[PDB]
RNA sequence: UAUCGAGAGGU
DNA sequence: CACTCTACCGATAAGCAGAGCTACCTCTCGAT
DNA sequence: GCTCTGCTTATCGGTAGAGTG
């Protein structure tokens, strides 16, 4: 592969079934290349000894880690970038309403990729701001939604209960006079459904769906997109209201000066990618266009209503292309 | 103050779209929705969070 | 007499936690106690060198 | 580093005592800084209280609203910027005249307390507390936020006519406000000094703007012992200042010229 | 007492005055410029100490030598108003005084501000000349500060010679603005150049020119 | 050296350490060699030095431009006066001498 | 502090019966009301030490990073605590510490 | 000890490029559920079942971020946690957190955490061997015979308790000694050696770990200089 | 004897 | 002759977008 | 990705004057 600027890699076969519904009212498929990482469990130098790795022109001081791309050698570089799934507290600049903001990625376990971010602001400067109140930010949603009235859109509507999910200490008076303009501004919307129409109401989709549905768009913005490393299934928003309450807890000890603000350099609150994950998340974005792609190739090959032969309709240089152009460039991306 | 604003919804009506103006008084807590083509007016109350999106929503549920 | 010196301005940064730590430590003017602590240190840890 | 440079008449600078009075008068004291608490009860009975600490203050002090604001003075801070009980309910009084009765302890007591009323007003003591906390100054010129006290080794010839030291007091300030410490008494008004050259230049013209520019970039080149023959730094600060106006070395003010526009681009 | 302060203040302020007028090239008398503070708290105040400012306003006329070299310095008229925020209704008066005693400049001292209405009353009363200043601003004298070298009006005449010996037009002088404290300590208007003569640490002395925007 | 742990400079200290040690005094000399906590801090130092070299050059380095442009055109003319491309005059004398 | 009403659980808001001229913490989503314990209705520290002392914890003995004294406890007399400085993080904070004795888990000072 | 701290490039990129210490590995990832199922074995409640008027002194229980449970008696909770991984139990990336101040105890099976081994110091004042290394001369012995006396290499020592994996966020609640010499207090004056830190902040130091070689904070390339701790560090 | 980029380096 | 009730220009911030970010030098590598 | 300044939009009064009782 060296010499002849060859690219050394695997084929990947993938199984693939069709079938067809219709109510009156395959095998082993070749998908493209991988890279293969010299040395590791899946290169054909991982055996052999000393005494074979000379007749392969190896050299047994080499110990891999790295790629041949059309003959050249490829070393991944650790990307470093903070960790999901943890909350963090920050200070704002001076010249803006809001003076403390609370933070979190969320990620999913499996595969371990990023699915959305969101924020709970606290406005009011110091002495500046009026009403200083708590608003939160929604995937998918156009404007800032008051804490309160998120909290009664998740079941939790009287004061005392949601109150009670923040704030963990009755006795703890600066904290609950804190929290005095989050009720008042939240105070309207009494019950859930108007509050679950309050979100819809600004969550982009369409003009015109009424009460009846973009209460059950809002229904669907909360289950999942909201906090999803959470969970995503229905019925599981007591582990969301607690948390939504830690994270209101959390913001308001660092604006009471009890708690420093989080520090984004600290080695703990940080990960490093490597060539797992790094070419998982580039496979991801290709196998979604080599599924466009075959999708795509039924629309036209089934307007003919002739059986299509699966291998004729998977291009598996949409993977093998990919992932040589990012490892040959270093462009990590499509 | 009183606020009047126009807005890009669609007549339920008459079907002009762009020309729904939404006049909202606070200070009595009624909104007013206002079609600047066929002149209807349809009237509903408003809190002191309310926009004109909320006004054009209760008025998509009045009809049907 | 080097590691002596040293010794000894190491004690003098005791007695300056000391009293920073019983409240029995001047504030220099427009500076926290905290500040004026760290200051004293400084001052004492590089006139050692 | 907003600084201003504040030299004292020469009766002041030879006594030390003398000039901490100009330097008191000088700082900005708000009602912020000296209280440590603020509290709001529902006492009833204007010439009575439940609170058992101020019983014996106004029974005594007999012989309007029933919410009561009740605010707390640090001692310590009180001691500090020299202020006494009587004259911090003074200045309370003026901004407030007769929509307040004030009522205040004296300096024995063991807590500085003043307590206020108004003459549905839950809120409304809410706002005004707000209000005095975030407006009233006790006294001082606005921006000076501290006043250090600083000796000054003066080189002055002798009576024989020598060049002999001479130490005097002067003063100086974080924050500026040069008009208003300028006409202090007992500041010398003809050399009093700001290290900002913008306010020189609103207050005391562009010639003296000139002179403190070229005083601030060469108090930077002489801190690390550098030295820069004078026509440089005066070509410079002649540069910035021959317009009229302060002249910055960017291209807002560079560009501002009548200069060719080939010249102008190629910036 | 605190009372004490505004009277001290005021007379500074009226010192000021005076002394601007006197540098500007008009008359003052040098009993009128030395007047204590109390002789002026004896002719000013009230019985209860309050001060009457339509009291403090006067008149003066260029000197004899101040005429020779500027002939266009004509009478002029200083008051102070007793109103703190100066509208139109007191504009006009003043401006009306001012031509029917046809002053060539009247200096308007004004407390806290003046609404730009009647600061527009300014510019539609020329050839004569109003000028105002903040009752604040003229506490103390800048021109008498170490920084502020003596700023000296040249005349028509003295300007000319300059523009020949440099061969200058008007647009290559160094330039002051007419808002520059100095300037408006002067009235100084557009055209006009003052000769500076300023210490300097090369040759000890160095005469700089400005001409007024 | 700051307290970059939870209180504390390095997982070597107990909390609330503030003595010469704790907080980057490096007792011995180069000499003598030292130890893995001076080491570490002085190598916390010289980082901050190299980092500060590499971004201030570019700091100076517009602001020489920005001299340069704003002066670029000033000369001293047979006259004696000091002039820009316009010919007005920034000083009368050069340096007043 | 403030509290809840009994029958709708929202928080209660203080006024006044005009009539009797006592002090009631009504609620503002039902007609319930009460008799207000405390005239103190507001209150707004600027100089605070609250979260002073802070997570004192009955294993706080157990955390290796904390450094150890022989200070005398005023409660049993052990010679044997812990120590840590103001748990305020606010710049103008003291830096006085506190003690917490590992046998009876007192908090005392150095004053 | 989990980048370099000098191998660094000069200039634009300096700081931002680092290199792996010589000692430091990465989270491989860990499934959560055997992480669940320990602690609802020992002890946690579920979220549904909380209440703060109730559970006012219990501690909160994170697993990858998502706060899962609340328990009691957190202290024999994490030491139980805590004595599972040092044999194998769980897997031994899994990152064990007791934030004991603020009553909570984290744990992290997440991918990419740069974690370093160190030796293990008997702690629990129940036996003779507290204060000193759990690792002993018949484990260096096994080391280099190759076998236990009924391969033993590295993972042997990982999954016998006497060496263990921290990342960033365990090591804030640990105490190191740099040296095994530093477990215990000494009786010097030798001009020639170098001065080591007196710690007379703390009357007695109750040590968790002991570094294996200060040398090993160092990344490849720093390996190669003589006497690092001789130079200024920019030459380094 | 190409062009556009990227990366690693030198003082 | 005492009142408001609205058409003015101040003086506000006020929010915003973009413009700029040391000098010279080496080499390899991929895409068009 | 971060600092600055200038330029283009809302808010603020502020009067300043006819309509008024
Ligand atoms: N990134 C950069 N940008 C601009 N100029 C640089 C530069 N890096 C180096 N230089 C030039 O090279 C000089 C650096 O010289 P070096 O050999 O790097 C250090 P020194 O200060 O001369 O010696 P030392 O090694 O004894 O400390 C700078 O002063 C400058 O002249
Ligand atoms: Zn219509
Ligand atoms: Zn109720
Ligand atoms: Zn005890």
């Amino acid at each position: 592969a060296r010499l002849r600027n060859l690219t050394y890699s695997s084929p990947v076969y993938l199984d693939m079934e069709k079938s067809m519904f219709t109510s009156i009212d395959g095998n082993k498929v070749h998908i493209g290349k991988v890279p293969i990482m010299l040395r590791s469990k899946f290169c054909s130098l991982r055996t052999l000894d000393e005494v074979d790795l000379y007749k392969m022109k190896e050299c047994p001081y080499d110990m891999g880690g790295y790629f041949v791309i059309n003959g050249s050698e490829k070393v991944l570089i650790a990307q470093e970038r903070s960790a999901a799934n943890i909350v963090q507290v920050f200070k704002k600049a001076a010249p803006s309403p809001i003076s403390h903001v609370a933070e979190i990625r969320s990620a999913l376990e499996k595969g371990s990729r990023l699915i959305s971010t969101m924020q709970i602001k606290l406005y009011g400067r110091e002495d500046k701001g009026t009403g200083r109140t708590i608003k939160a930010t929604l995937p998918y949603v156009k404007q800032d939604i008051p804490i309160v009235i998120v909290f009664r859109a998740l079941g939790v509507v009287p004061d005392g209960e949601i109150l009670q999910h923040i704030c963990y200490d009755e006795n703890d008076w600066q904290m609950l006079e804190m929290l005095k303009p989050c009720i008042e501004e939240g105070f309207v919307i009494q019950d859930k459904e108007v509050a679950l129409d309050f979100i819809g109401r600004r969550g982009s989709a369409a003009l015109g769906i009424r009460r009846e549905k973009r209460i059950q768009y809002a229904k669907d913005i909360l289950q999942k997109e909201l906090l999803p490393h959470i969970t995503q299934e229905e019925g599981f928003e007591t582990r969301k209201t607690f948390f939504l309450g830690y994270m209101v807890n959390r913001l308001l000890l660092c604006a009471l000066e009890r708690k420093d603000q989080d520090d984004r350099d600290h080695f703990g609150k940080k990960r490093l990618d490597l060539a797992g994950p790094l070419l998982a998340n580039l496979f991801r974005i290709l196998f979604r266009k080599l599924t466009r792609e075959i999708y795509r190739y039924m629309q036209r090959c089934i307007e003919t209503d002739r059986d299509f032969n699966l291998n004729l309709a998977v291009k598996s240089t949409t993977i093998t292309s990919g992932l040589k152009y990012s490892l040959a460039t270093g462009n990590w991306g499509e | 103050i009183k606020q009047k604003l126009e807005t890009q919804f669609t007549c339920l009506f008459c079907n002009h779209d762009n020309s729904v103006v939404c006049t909202l008084d606070k200070k009595n807590s009624i909104g007013l929705l206002e079609c600047k083509k066929c002149g209807q007016r349809f009237q509903a109350p408003i809190n002191s969070l309310s926009q004109p999106i909320d006004i054009y929503s209760d008025w998509i549920d009045a009809c049907e | 007499e080097i590691t002596h010196a040293i010794s000894s301005a190491k004690e003098q940064v005791q007695e300056i936690i000391y009293k920073a730590q019983h409240n029995e430590l001047e504030l220099k003017p427009g500076m926290t106690l905290r500040e004026s602590f760290e200051g004293e240190v400084s001052r004492t840890l590089n006139d050692a060198r | 580093t907003p600084a201003l440079t504040v030299y004292l008449d020469r009766e002041i600078a030879l006594d030390i005592e003398k000039a901490k009075v100009i330097q008191s008068s000088i700082e900005y004291t708000t009602l912020k800084n000296v209280t440590s608490a603020t509290e709001i009860y529902y006492d009833p009975d204007p010439t009575s209280t439940v609170i058992e600490e101020d019983f014996d203050t106004v029974e005594a002090y007999f012989s309007q609203s029933p919410w009561l604001l009740r605010l707390e003075l640090d001692r310590a801070r009180m001691l500090d910027k020299q202020l006494t009980m009587n004259q911090v309910a003074d200045k309370i009084s003026e901004v407030f005249s007769d929509d307040l009765f004030v009522m205040w302890s004296e300096d024995n007591a063991d807590k500085l307390i003043i307590r206020c009323r108004v003459i549905e007003e839950d809120q409304m003591l809410k706002r005004i507390e707000a209000h005095m906390l975030d407006l009233i100054a006790l006294r001082g010129i606005p921006g000076i936020s501290k006043v250090y006290m600083v000796k000054h080794k003066v080189s002055v010839p002798d009576e024989s006519g020598e060049y002999k030291n001479e130490e005097l007091w002067a003063l100086e300030t974080d924050g500026i406000n040069l008009a208003e410490v300028m006409a202090v008494p007992g500041v010398d008004s003809s050399r009093t000094y700001s290290n900002s050259f913008v306010e020189i230049l609103s207050v005391l013209g562009i010639e003296a703007t000139r002179s403190s520019l070229y005083k601030e970039i060469l108090n930077v080149i002489a801190f690390d012992g550098s030295y820069v023959n004078y026509r440089h730094m005066a070509l410079l600060v002649d540069v910035m200042t021959s317009r009229g106006y302060l002249m910055a070395i960017t291209r807002h003010g560079i560009n501002r010229a009548d200069t060719g526009a080939l010249m102008r681009c190629s910036f | 007492e605190d009372n004490n302060r505004i009277i001290s203040r005021l007379w500074r302020s009226f010192r000021t005055v005076k002394e601007m007028a006197a540098d500007r090239g008009y008359f003052i008398s040098q009993e009128e410029m030395d007047q204590s503070l109390e002789e002026f708290r004896s002719k000013i105040c009230d019985s209860m100490g309050n001060p009457q400012r339509k009291l403090m306003s006067f008149l003066a006329n260029p000197t004899p030598e101040a005429l020779e070299k500027y002939s266009d310095l004509g009478t002029l008229w200083v008051e102070f108003c007793d109103e703190p925020s100066v509208g139109i209704k007191t504009m006009r008066n003043f401006c009306l005084r001012i031509q029917e005693k046809n002053f060539s400049t009247g200096i308007f001292i004004y407390q806290n501000n003046i609404t730009p209405s009647a600061n527009k009353m300014i510019p539609t009363v020329s050839p004569a000349i109003i000028e105002t200043f903040q009752e604040s601003d003229l506490v103390v004298n800048i021109t008498h500060h170490e920084l502020v070298p003596k700023h000296i009006r040249l005349s028509d005449g003295e300007k000319s010679q300059l523009l020949q010996r440099y061969k200058l037009k008007e647009s290559q002088l160094p330039r002051i603005q007419r808002e520059d404290p100095v300037a408006r300590y002067l009235g100084l208007k557009r055209g006009q150049v003052v000769k500076i003569i300023r210490r300097s640490e090369t040759s000890g002395r160095y005469a700089s020119y400005r001409i007024c925007l | 050296i700051a307290f970059g742990f939870a209180d504390r400079s390095l997982p070597h200290f107990t909390k609330d350490d503030f003595s010469p040690e704790s907080k980057g005094f490096v007792e011995n000399s180069y000499l003598r060699g030292l130890t893995p906590q001076e080491f570490f801090f002085h190598a916390m130092a010289g980082r901050e030095g190299l980092i500060d070299t590499a971004v201030k050059t570019a700091e100076t380095g517009y602001i020489q431009r920005r001299l340069v442009k704003a002066l670029e055109d000033i000369m001293v003319h047979y006259d004696g006066t000091t002039r820009n491309s316009l010919g007005d005059i920034i000083q009368f004398l050069y340096g007043e001498d | 502090s403030f509290r809840f009403c009994l029958e709708c659980n929202n928080m209660l808001y203080p006024k006044e019966d005009k009539e009797n001229q006592r002090l009631l913490y009504s609620c503002r989503n039902c007609d319930y009301t009460e008799l207000a314990e405390d005239p103190k209705v507001y209150r707004h520290e600027l100089i605070t030490n609250i979260g002073e002392t802070a997570g004192i914890v009955d294993d706080i003995g157990q955390d290796p990073t904390l450094p150890r004294s022989d200070k005398e406890c005023p409660e049993c007399h052990s010679r044997d605590c812990v120590f840590f400085q103001s748990q305020q993080r606010r710049k103008d904070t003291n830096m006085t510490l506190f003690y917490v004795c590992l046998n009876c888990k007192k908090t005392f000072r150095d004053e | 000890g989990l980048v370099c701290p000098a191998e660094t490039p000069e200039g634009q990129a300096c700081g931002l490029v680092k290199n792996l210490s010589l000692l430091s590995g990465i989270s491989i990832g860990s499934p959560s559920e055997p992480i669940i199922n320990f602690l609802e074995e020992w002890g946690m409640e579920p979220l549904e079942d909380y209440d703060p008027a109730q559970h006012t002194k219990s501690t909160r229980i994170f697993v990858n971020g998502v706060w899962t449970g609340i328990h009691r008696d957190p202290s024999m909770l994490v030491s139980t946690m805590r004595d599972l991984r040092r044999s194998g139990a769980i897997s031994p990336e899994v990152s064990i957190i007791r934030d004991i101040r603020e009553r909570e105890f984290k744990i992290f099976t997440d991918v990419g955490r740069v974690y370093r081994p160190l030796f293990i110091v008997e702690d629990d004042e129940s036996k003779d061997n507290k204060g000193e290394l759990r690792i002993t001369k018949e484990h260096i012995r096994k080391i280099q015979q190759g076998y236990d006396d009924d391969v033993y290499g590295w993972s042997s020592l990982v999954t016998s308790g006497v060496i263990e994996y921290v990342d960033g966020e365990e090591e804030e609640t640990i105490m190191i000694a740099m040296t095994p010499e530093d477990l215990q207090t000494r009786s010097l004056n030798d001009t020639a050696k170098r001065i080591k830190p007196e710690m007379s902040t703390s009357s007695h130091h109750t040590f968790t770990h002991c570094e294996i070689h200060p040398s090993m904070i160092l990344g490849v390339a720093a390996s190669i200089i003589p006497f690092p701790d001789h130079n200024q560090s920019p030459r380094n």
